[PDB]
């Protein structure tokens, strides 16, 4: 009866929200120690 | 209403082999990932509520006027499931919606 | 010029007001040493002279074998339709270089290419009329 | 397919233009741009 899994947090911290919907080629990775999709800081706005 | 539309979404994500919604943005922004889907009439119930339950003095939650509106489906599926900044776009085509 | 919409994020309040309509100004900065040539005005107009010849002499070379096809209602029929051709390859010309120039480039943000479209820049942008509804919140 | 190869030809034309006008840095972001112009065709 877990089909539905509701979401706790956004996949960004409120710290690092904006910078999120100002970065068009931000995009989420695999957290090490969660295992789970977020945005990680170094991804953003960054060369790569 | 909105419970037949979480699960309606939640299912249809799995038809389409998505069991996180956050796969998504790894491959597209946030901004891109849009809900247009509507409703004749929304949360008629809530509109119960409002018209005729609180006129006999019922006990009815103080934001019942939220769970009416025919987007506030939409809103609570990104707010619990998608939590995307893309487009918002809620029709109302009574039988053609 | 421009029109969006936006969603916020997971959260569970429903008449919260949110940012997510800030996504309108994204735009990647990570490169931003040299200028791109796409927001320039004459860079652009440069392109579509340039394509614009290319298209006419597309139009001479389709004109010419219909000729050999060839015949009143024939000529008619078919040359409205080369015609019909040569627009649509102006207007996408006109489109990729005059309208959609920075669609497709993540260093330009919708709002500034809304403006550059027109020659405008951000700091044209001379009022903003606000939702200013009179609660603390918005 | 006709106007796919006048499209490379473009390609051409403008890579070589960005040859002269350099370098590490310059060259990557302007060549990025021209691809995604050619792409854009």
């Amino acid at each position: 009866n877990k089909l539905f899994v509701s979401k706790e947090h956004a996949p960004y911290t409120d710290e690092l929200e904006e910078d999120v919907y100002l970065d068009p080629l931000a995009r989420v990775s695999k957290d090490k120690k969660s295992g789970s999709l977020t945005f990680n800081s170094k991804n953003i706005q960054s060369k790569d | 209403i909105t419970l037949f539309v979480l699960v309606s979404v939640v299912e249809a994500f799995i038809a389409s082999g998505i069991t996180d919604p956050y796969e998504m943005y790894k491959y597209v922004h946030v901004s891109e990932v849009g809900n247009c889907s509507g409703s004749g009439m929304g949360g008629v119930s809530a509109l119960r509520g409002m018209f005729k339950d609180r006129f006999k003095d019922e006990p009815v939650q103080n934001d019942i006027l939220q769970e009416s509106f025919i987007n506030t489906m939409s809103a609570w599926v990104n707010m619990l499931l998608i939590s995307s900044s893309g487009p918002i776009k809620t029709p109302v085509g009574a039988c053609a919606t | 010029a421009m029109a969006a919409t936006a969603t916020d994020k997971i959260g569970r309040s429903v008449p919260a007001p949110g940012k997510g309509i800030l996504t309108t100004a994204r735009e990647h900065h990570s490169s931003v040493k040299y200028a791109s040539p796409n927001l320039n005005m004459k860079y652009r107009k440069r392109q579509l002279v340039t394509r614009e010849a290319q298209i006419k002499d597309w139009v001479e070379n389709e004109l010419e074998a219909l000729k050999l096809e060839a015949q009143n209602e024939f000529l008619l029929e078919r040359t409205r339709e080369i015609h019909n051709e040569a627009e649509s390859q102006l207007r996408a010309a006109q489109q990729q270089w005059g309208n959609d120039f920075y669609k497709r480039d993540p260093r330009i943000a919708p709002l500034r290419g809304a403006l550059a479209t027109y020659g405008l820049t951000i700091d044209d942008l001379g009022v903003a009329s606000f939702h200013g509804t009179s609660t603390k919140a918005n």
